């Protein structure tokens, strides 16, 4: 079989048109809501920003979970591992963080609004229809 | 005792009520045509609203309404084309004169109702001995301008127009209908034109016969052009444009009639140039260049630019089988000048598309030194409907107006061109047609 | 009374998808 | 290489095809071009160099034309 | 003021006609 | 203004703001101006594209000037509606829809030598329950021969396909014999008249049936959206339409400089003028100068 | 219309057929004695056969002055004609105000009286929302864009399925 090269490294559509859309692992939509409008292509593997590009992590990111917000607090710009065994509530903490970002996004100005991305790696396909049902039910 | 705005106010109060029937709105339309109420358009709008709103129609009131719409110079396509339902439903109920007025007024407005024209054509060609020739000319005008190319009623009309003696306006309406149909049968037209001997009462008949003999290209008659010489005040500027165009197309050398018609149309243009379409302005440029009768200093340049506009717009909205024919005639012209391979043919046909001096686009423009030769194609919309199938008068006009710019026009008909089996025969035909008008190419 | 302005073409030729009858008249009769 | 065209070539169409095919070789390599016909191409040529393809056919140009005007009207 | 015209009142108002022009004056200069 | 190719399309059209620009253009040309030379360039992809986007500017205001015959008795309002649409297609630069969609078939399938691909490339332009009916007889003939049926015309498998395709065509209700007798013709013109007077009867019945189907679909959409609207309270209806009016005003004047936005706001000011002139004297309608 | 027409003082209306306006002409050789009389007022002039053919020179060209469009006015006219059909069945609603008295209050079950008062409130909701006639002009703007997009076809404004199937039978049952 003939293999043609496309000349381009793997890229995905980024932009504000990706909001509200269920995409697959390559940026193509799977929600059946037509093609992605108002987007632009960008590479999936960009080099991470260096030392002078950083800033000290000072402003909080509220998850809405009071154990996390009280004891194990998160700042904006932080990597926080949700580690545990199966069926202990890792996805529940993540979805509560996303829903609380929707709830906080209504009472803040345009600048300090948090836009969430949920990546579902290797999950069941009926599980991620429950999540888009819950996100369209809550408004998130 | 006598006040026309008094009965106008009574009429506009009559058609302002809500329970208006078909009969009083027919009578109000008739009373508006009998009193020349062109200047007040809202009363015509009220009577046409209440005419289109009526439900049940008899024969006489529908015939009076359609006669009133036809005679009064009013058109509205929605309410007139919606009257064809009462026309179809009452068609066994109509008399021949009523059927003639109905089909004439519905064809003259351009109503696309092929069921009405077929069901009227069948009852005309079945029972034609009871039809007066003016009534047959009315049904022929209706089927002709309705968009139907019905040759059965055309032949059955030509039989009557050769067997009977007809009036002036009957023969003029039949000539206008045949010119719209584009048939140009000799034995029908010369039988129709034996009636223009008493002098015409109205110049609309002479102008319609002028445009008909111009578009059918028989020749000028020396009796119609006398009526246009004397009665050139009974015409609109848009009417006298069609008159002068059909005169200049039909070989009329009588330049005083062109003087009398251009002295009508040019004050209307220099008063307000927006009154006519650019098709009429193109026809006026044709009639100015062919006859040679001078227009004023602002009108001639205006119609010369407007002919380029109209020809280029007829090029943009080309029939798209004429596009294939123009590409084929350009390819055969490239082969005729010598091109055995395909990039030579493509480079020639991309080079043949030079610009006319007024701003138009000519598809085949050949230049050798200082002489120019144009090759024009006439596919099917510019040929007559009959089995001779000669080109119509409008492309004789196009040739005569491009020849004034310096282009020796070699016309290529499509009954001749693509009936040939191969491309070298088409190149032979194109070169033999170029050498007929220009042996230097 | 405003309509959103659209600039799009229909490439296909489709039957115009007649919608089914709403149940309002028998509900109001109920 | 092999060349796919829509029509059987003329000998001026052929020598002009080699004028454009030589610019897809980055040397003075005079090619051993053969010919082939498939009229699903809308005119033009497809040069299959046995490791790279150059699709200068019009049938791909009218598809890249349609894919170009279908993405501007979604943004404009 | 009042009583504008007839050829100005014959215009259908909320037809598009200008998103068609906003595309075609930004497509044909961009596709040529 | 106009780029001189829009003004060439607007000559045959009879809508208002095209005729206004045509009259202003020739009023400019009368008072000592020069008509620009037309571009003898822009090869056929660009030519077909700007032909499409210029015929759209003649279709789009002409569609809004054609009254729908919703809820009318008889066929002549539907014949009026289809006649207005046909004359609009003529003024826009299109030919007859028979000619135009046959040109579309011949354009899209210029290379399809197989009947399977000429059915699977005109699938968007024919009805799906007729594409299925032709795929039925296609599979029946290619199961009869166990060989593909080619789009040649003189392969005998193609004729054994067409012998049943004409049967399903006359089973659909359309006379294929009169259609073929019009589009091929005969020698004597009195027989051409006899086949044209049946082809045009079928053609009129077909386009008025399709226009009546579009009218019935618009009637069903209006009835459905009214019965969805008549189930609401009045305050919900008023706030819904007020929010929609506010959103469609915001979407207009947030993007300024674009000609469609200023035309939109001129049109809403013209609607307000219409309401004012009707509220001045409601028995005389709007004030029209004459 | 066309450029020239061929009607006037020949096979013309000679009389009127209504009583609200009566008409009589004189079918002479050349001219006409027109006598129009609509009710109280009466007018009379003379027109010739060469003067009725001068009438159709400059055309009237009637056109419609609509608030938004003729398309939008047609869709709003259909919405008004359907709202009349709904109003006609809200017109045969039984009169509940003849059962508001306290001799009907205290004879009745409490839940049935609550149902009766909720039914009266339901009729008031339906009757207030069927006579909101200022919402039809914004309802008809929702039928306009999808319909106008359906008329912006790449083939033709007036293309249908039956015409396309007939032309596809013409395309298929010919060679190539
Ligand atoms: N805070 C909570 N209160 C009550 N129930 C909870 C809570 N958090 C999680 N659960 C329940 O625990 C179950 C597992 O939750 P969740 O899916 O978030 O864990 P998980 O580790 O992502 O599971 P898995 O590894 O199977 O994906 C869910 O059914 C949920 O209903
Ligand atoms: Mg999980």
């Amino acid at each position: 079989d003939l293999v043609y090269r496309t000349g381009q490294i793997v890229n995905v559509p980024i932009g504000p048109g990706t909001l509200g859309r269920v995409t697959d692992g390559l940026g193509q939509p799977i929600d059946g809501k037509g093609p992605l409008t108002n987007v632009r292509s960008s590479l999936v593997e960009v080099k991470a920003p260096g030392i002078i590009a950083r800033q000290s992590v000072r402003e909080p990111l509220f998850t809405g979970v009071k154990a996390v917000d009280a004891l194990v607090p998160i700042g904006r710009g932080q990597r926080e591992l949700i580690i545990g065994d199966r069926q202990t509530g890792k996805t529940a903490v993540a979805i509560d963080a996303i829903i609380h970002q929707k709830n906080c996004n209504e009472q803040v100005p345009k600048a300090q609004r948090v836009y969430c991305v949920y990546v579902a790696v290797g999950q069941k396909r009926s599980t991620v229809a429950q999540l888009v049902k819950l996100f369209t039910q809550t408004g998130a | 005792e006598n006040d026309v705005p008094a009965i106008l106010k009574e009429i506009d109060s009559l058609v302002s009520r809500e329970a208006v029937s078909a009969k009083e709105v027919s009578d109000a339309a008739v009373a508006l045509t009998y009193l020349q109420v062109k200047a007040n358009r809202r009363l015509w709008g009220k009577v046409l609203e209440k005419a289109g709103a009526a439900q049940d129609y008899d024969a006489a009131s529908l015939t009076n309404l359609l006669w009133a719409i036809n005679t009064g110079g009013v058109e509205h396509f929605k309410t007139v084309a919606e009257l064809a339902g009462p026309a179809v439903s009452l068609l066994p109920s109509l008399s021949p004169v009523q059927l003639s007025i109905v089909v004439e007024a519905l064809g003259g407005a351009g109503v696309k109702n092929y069921e009405l024209y077929n069901k009227a054509s069948a009852v005309v060609v079945s029972k034609i001995g009871e039809f007066k020739p003016a009534e047959i000319a009315r049904v022929l005008y209706g089927v002709a301008f309705g968009g139907v190319n019905d040759v059965a009623l055309a032949k059955a009309a030509g039989k009557v127009f050769a067997s009977t003696e007809v009036d002036s306006r009957t023969a003029a309406q039949a000539l206008y209908a045949l010119a719209k149909l584009g048939r140009a049968d000799k034995a029908t037209v010369d039988a129709l034109l034996k009636s223009f001997k008493k002098g015409t009462e109205s110049a609309s008949d002479a102008a319609a016969a002028s445009f008909a003999l111009g578009s059918l290209s028989f020749k000028a008659e020396k009796a119609i052009v006398d009526a246009l010489k004397a009665s050139a005040g009974d015409l609109a500027p848009a009417q006298a444009v069609e008159a002068a165009y059909g005169l200049a197309l039909s070989g009329a050398t009588d330049a005083e009639a062109f003087k009398a018609l251009f002295g009508v149309v040019a004050p209307a243009i220099e008063k307000a140039p927006d009154a006519l379409e650019v098709s009429s302005l193109a026809q006026l440029h044709v009639a100015s260049t062919i006859s040679g009768a001078k227009l004023p200093a602002a009108v001639g340049s205006f119609v010369a630019k407007a002919f380029g506009l109209a020809a280029d717009a007829a090029r943009l909205k080309r029939s798209s089988a004429e596009s294939a024919l123009v590409a084929d005639v350009a390819a055969a012209t490239a082969v005729a000048f010598g091109a055995q391979y395909r990039p030579e043919v493509a480079s020639a046909v991309a080079s043949y598309v030079k610009t006319a001096p007024d701003g138009s686009v000519l598809d085949i423009a050949i230049t050798k030194g200082d002489a120019k030769v144009l090759v024009q194609a006439v596919p099917s919309s510019l040929l007559t409907s009959t089995t001779p199938a000669k080109p119509l008068g409008h492309v004789a006009a196009y040739s005569k107006v491009r020849e004034a710019q310096g282009y020796a026009v070699a016309v290529v008909p499509a009954n001749e061109f693509e009936a040939l089996p191969d491309q070298k025969a088409k190149a032979q035909y194109v070169l033999a047609a170029i050498k007929k008008v220009a042996p230097s190419f | 009374y405003l309509a959103p302005l659209r600039s799009d073409f229909t490439e296909e030729i489709t039957a115009p998808k007649v919608a089914s009858a709403s149940n309002l008249v028998n509900e109001w009769n109920n | 290489c092999t060349v796919i065209t829509a029509e059987p070539l003329d000998k001026l169409e052929r020598v002009e095809l080699t004028k454009k095919a030589e610019k897809f070789v980055d040397a003075g390599f005079k090619l051993v071009m053969q010919e082939k016909i498939d009229k699903k191409l809308l005119g033009g040529f497809v040069i299959e160099f046995s490791d790279r393809r150059v699709d200068m056919s019009t049938a791909k140009k009218v598809e890249e034309f349609n894919n170009f005007v279908n993405k501007l009207v979604l943004s404009i | 003021a009042d009583a504008k015209a007839l050829d100005e009142l014959r215009k259908p108002k909320f037809s598009s006609k200008y998103l068609i022009q906003h595309v075609s004056q930004k497509l044909i200069p961009a596709v040529k | 203004a106009v780029s001189k190719k829009e003004v060439l399309y607007f000559l045959s059209s009879k809508d208002a703001e095209s005729s206004t620009a045509v009259k202003s253009y020739l009023k400019s040309l009368y008072a000592g101006a020069q008509v620009e030379a037309t571009e003898t360039d822009a090869s056929e992809l660009i030519a077909q594209l700007e032909k499409k986007y210029l015929s759209a500017q003649v279709v789009e205001p002409g569609v809004h000037n054609i009254a729908l015959p919703l809820g009318e008795s008889g066929s002549a309002p539907v014949k009026r509606y289809a006649a207005e649409l046909f004359n609009l297609g003529a003024q826009a630069g299109f030919e007859c829809p028979f000619i135009e969609v046959s040109k579309k078939f011949g354009q899209e399938t210029a290379t399809s030598e197989t009947v399977k691909d000429v059915l699977n490339k005109t699938k968007s332009y024919v009805s799906a329950d007729y594409n299925a009916a032709l795929n039925e007889v296609l599979s029946s003939v290619e199961a009869e021969i166990n060989g593909p049926v080619l789009f040649d015309g003189k392969t005998e498998g193609f004729k054994k396909f067409a012998a049943k395709a004409k049967a399903v065509a006359v089973s659909r209700g359309l006379p294929a014999d009169t259609i073929l007798a019009y589009c091929a013709g005969s020698a004597n013109e009195d027989a051409a008249d006899k086949v044209s007077k049946e082809f045009f009867t079928w053609f009129e019945s077909a386009y008025t049936a399709d226009a009546a189907a579009e009218v019935k679909a618009i009637e069903a959409e209006a009835a459905s959206i009214l019965d969805r609207h008549l189930a609401k309270p009045v305050a919900q209806i008023r706030k819904e339409q007020a929010s929609a009016y506010a959103s469609l005003l915001k979407r207009a004047e947030t993007a300024k400089g674009a000609k469609w936005a200023e035309k939109y706001l001129e049109d809403v000011k013209a609607v307000q003028w219409f309401d004012a002139s009707v509220a001045e004297a409601p028995a005389s309608g709007p004030k029209v100068a004459a | 219309l066309t450029t020239f027409t061929f009607s006037g003082l020949q096979d013309a209306p000679v009389a009127a057929l209504s009583g609200s306006i009566k008409l009589n002409v004189a079918a002479k050789a050349g001219k006409a004695e027109v006598t129009v009389a609509a009710g109280a007022a009466k007018a009379a002039t003379q027109v010739s056969a060469a003067a009725l053919r001068k009438l159709s020179g400059s055309k009237i060209s009637l056109a419609e002055v609509a608030r938004i469009s003729v398309l939008h006015s047609s869709i709003q006219n259909y919405l008004l004609s359907l709202s009349n059909e709904r109003y006609q069945l809200l017109s045969q609603w039984p009169d509940f105000t003849t059962m508001y008295g306290k001799d009907f209050y205290y004879r009745a079950h409490p839940e049935d009286l609550k149902k009766f008062y909720d039914a009266a409130d339901e009729y008031y909701k339906l009757y207030e929302t069927v006579t909101e006639f200022d919402s039809l002009s914004a309802l008809a703007s929702q039928v306009v864009p999808n319909y106008a997009a359906r008329r912006r076809s790449t083939v033709h404004p007036a293309i249908g399925s039956t015409v396309a199937d007939g032309a596809f039978t013409n395309f298929l049952l010919s060679k190539q």
